[PDB]
């Protein structure tokens, strides 16, 4: 509670590891390679449970 | 134009014109402000009616009303009692 | 091997296969064993295929 | 065991017929049992119709099938069976995934960015992810090369059901059935306002059987999808679909710039399947939970998917 | 039925050949059982010219087979028919992926002999197998061949007009499905070339006939370069232009009509095989 992020270069809405690996970005990416990222910054994947 | 809103309260009806005031008082501002009342008929802002009285624990389970091919949402009130009164005007 | 002014929160995904345990209990579900009916799949020359 | 050892002495071929040429006695007995076999395969009795289901193995031709791996929420489980879908071709590799088409969601395809409606976003709401499936649709029918990239598979016959990453299998080529061995037909659902008989158009030979076209079509204001029943050949429905596309050699002509190649083509026809003349296409309604669309009903369909040629 | 064609092979088969003829057992070629023209081997000999034309037109005429099994002294072939399907793979050294196309042309090598071949030193033939090969980059190497014949001829001719750099940097390569090919560009293919020089020369005056023939709305269409040809020609001679022009010009589209075109259904890429069928 007396903090609101450990990082703000990843946390926030639009950031830099947002775009990196957030599926709204990732079209012109090879959609076989996985992304163990993907678990925690696709929005779809973190809102569907 | 002229509308139909449809109110459940459960207070009484010197309870509902007060508060169909208050929930209106912008609605008055708007009517007010786009035309003006030049002639002294356009001074009331609609009036109000019971319809009657129902159970304020199971009233209006929403449900739908599905005609041939589109349906609206219809809010369904169980176990009525028609009681209807004139109409009391909100200004 | 100077630092470049910016950490790596470096992720990973790591496997693991697990012998795991079902615990059932009796009378849970009802299968319903129909009877086996054949068929015909390609017949050809050296074999005829059901 | 018992019953399947009489389940499969049933289905079995008969054994071919032997004349022994070589001895006297057991040449008689085998024209014998010659014309005790042609006298019953022949006259009007039960015993002729026991003979057509053994099927002797050139007439009857078990089909081909494509496992095709989709995502659900670019599909609808709602959707009739003989739907003729349309896979699209994939840029990438190694994709795992072919993006195919149901009418109405190819439907949705086209009307999105510009009856056959209500139903299509009734079934397909938010288009946004369908147009996120596609890489380019404005740019690929601008260059008019979406005909190419967009190929038939034949109609659906059998769709699994996943909640992710769904599974459906339809008939390539081949006698349009379906998978379960609890048989039944796999009738061609065809949505009507799409559907037109070029026989109406026309407004004399007795064919074998009444094909059934696609024509994707580059309208002005987008695509356009049209299925054409026709019982002629694919080079003459070629002339036929010339003769019916009058408005569209003079919009080429008013454009008149000709080095913009973009107007000269005017959409494709390929060739879906033969379905047979005498017994024509049937109209039928397909009901979702509440709306209806009018749609053909086809049946007896022998799925063979052509290439698209230019009109 | 009984589809299962054998050919006679003179001399037993070497450890070498029976290696080179298992590394293509699953490739399709044509038929003629003699084993001299087994295939389109007797258009690539060095006997002949090897001119595409002919080559295309009995690669046309004459039947095709897939191959299943291979011996030291015999050859198990299935040639093909238009009721059912064979399973057939791409065995090609130029490997092209047939990654979802509906569509199988079967064309003439065009990148080279030595590249789809099997040369037979014991025997008396060298056989070699067309290239069964996706629609789109059928009529793609074709462009890119046709197209380089001529920018190549006329660079021959005169190398003032054109650059061969910059033809050799876009008419090489072949973009198909995110796939990118080499072509391998060295004589050949100037036949097929030249026909098509002589219809897009003779076509101004066909056209010109054609709209006199049944008129301002044809007439429009051409441009100001594109319409002027004055009206004096000779009757034989305008008449023997438009017969051979309209010869070539049937010859040519049903050569643009790439011959056997082999359909498929699924096409499964861990075992290089698709399920195919004549169409």
């Amino acid at each position: 509670e007396y903090r609101s992020t450990v990082n703000p270069w990843a946390s926030q809405l639009g950031s830099l590891g947002d775009i990196m690996y957030n599926s709204s970005y990732r079209q012109t990416a090879v959609p076989g390679l996985y992304s163990p990222c993907r678990a925690f910054f696709n929005k779809e994947e973190l809102l569907r449970n | 134009g002229p509308r139909f809103t449809f109110f459940q309260s459960s207070r009484g009806h010197c309870q509902i014109m007060n508060i169909l005031r208050i929930y209106y008082s912008p609605s008055i501002m708007h009517r007010y402000a786009v035309v003006q009342p030049l002639h002294i008929e356009e001074l009331t802002f609609g009036a109000v009616a019971c319809l009657g009285t129902f159970s304020a624990t199971d009233g209006w389970r929403r449900s739908a009303f599905n005609y041939r091919g589109s349906s609206l949402p219809v809010v369904e009130i169980d176990s009525f009692y028609s009681n209807v009164s004139d109409w009391e005007v909100i200004l | 091997k100077i630092h470049p002014g910016v950490a790596m929160t470096v992720v990973r995904t790591d496997e693991i296969l697990s012998e795991n345990i079902l615990f059932s209990s009796r009378a849970s579900t009802s299968m319903f064993i129909g009877t086996p009916n054949v068929s015909r799949r390609e017949a050809r020359v050296d074999a005829v295929t059901f | 065991r018992r019953r399947l050892q009489r389940r499969i002495a049933g289905l079995l071929p008969p054994p071919a017929r032997r004349l022994n040429i070589s001895r006297g006695s057991e040449f008689t007995r085998d024209v014998r049992g010659l014309v005790e076999e042609h006298a019953q395969a022949s006259s009007l009795s039960a015993a002729a119709v026991w003979r057509a289901g053994l099927l002797a193995p050139s007439g009857w031709r078990p089909p081909v099938f494509g496992d095709f791996l989709i995502h659900a929420s670019s599909f609808n489980n709602a959707e009739a069976t003989g739907t003729p879908l349309f896979q699209f071709k994939q840029s990438d590799p190694f994709s795992g995934v072919d993006a195919v088409f149901t009418p109405l969601s190819l439907f949705i395809l086209m009307n999105h960015g510009r009856g056959l409606t209500r139903m299509a976003n009734l079934l397909y709401d938010s288009p946004a992810t369908l147009a996120d499936l596609v890489p380019d649709f404005g740019r690929l029918v601008a260059d008019r090369r979406f005909h190419n990239f967009i190929t038939p598979v034949g109609p659906l016959v059998e769709n699994i059901k996943s909640t992710y990453l769904n599974k459906i299998t339809t008939v390539v080529h081949g006698p349009v059935v379906s998978k379960a061995i609890p048989r039944s037909t796999v009738k061609v659902t065809v949505p009507q306002e799409a559907f037109v008989d070029l026989d109406a158009w026309l407004s004399q030979p007795c064919p074998a059987d009444a094909r059934l076209y696609v024509a994707l079509t580059y309208e002005e204001a987008g695509p356009r999808f049209t299925f054409f029943q026709s019982s002629r050949g694919h080079c003459q429905i070629m002339n036929i679909l010339r003769i019916y596309y009058s408005p569209s050699i003079m919009h080429r002509y008013a454009v008149v710039q000709p080095l913009h190649i973009e107007e000269l083509t005017f959409g494709a026809v390929a060739c879906l399947g033969t379905f047979s003349a005498t017994d024509g296409w049937r109209r039928s309604a397909f009901n979702y939970r509440g709306s209806s669309l009018p749609v053909v009903e086809i049946d007896s369909f022998y799925s063979n998917v052509s290439d698209w040629e230019v009109i | 039925m009984d589809l299962k064609v054998v050919v006679s092979l003179s001399s037993r088969l070497y450890t070498d050949e029976i290696a080179k003829m298992q590394q293509r057992i699953g490739c399709i070629l044509p038929l003629a059982q003699n084993v001299q023209g087994l295939g389109l081997g007797q258009v690539y000999s060095l006997e002949t010219v090897p001119d595409y034309v002919s080559m295309y037109n009995y690669l046309s005429d004459c039947t095709l087979a897939v191959l299943d099994e291979v011996s030291v002294d015999s050859l198990i072939l299935t040639k093909i028919v238009p009721g059912q399907t064979y399973a057939i793979k791409n065995k090609y050294q130029p490997f092209f992926q047939w990654h979802g196309t509906g569509s199988l042309s079967v064309m003439p090598p065009v990148f080279g002999r030595e590249h789809a071949t099997v040369k037979l030193e014991s025997n008396d033939v060298d056989i070699v197998f067309p290239m069964v090969l996706p629609t789109p980059i059928a009529e793609e190497v074709l462009q890119k061949i046709l197209l380089f014949n001529v920018y190549s001829r006329v660079v021959m001719q005169a190398p003032g007009n054109a650059d061969m750099l910059d033809v050799h940097m876009h008419l090489g390569s072949v973009s198909y499905l995110g796939h990118h090919y080499e072509l391998a560009l060295p004589a050949l293919l100037d036949n097929l070339s030249l026909y098509f020089c002589i219809m897009v020369t003779l076509l101004p005056r066909a056209s010109m006939r054609l709209v006199r023939g049944l008129n301002l709305f044809q007439e429009m269409v051409p441009d100001e370069i594109a319409r002027i040809d004055l009206d004096d020609l000779s009757v034989a001679d305008d008449l023997s232009r438009m017969r051979v022009m309209m010869t070539y010009l049937q010859s040519l589209a049903s050569l643009f009509n790439l011959g056997p075109r082999l359909a498929t259904a699924a096409y499964s890429q861990e075992t290089l095989t698709a399920t195919c069928w004549l169409r």
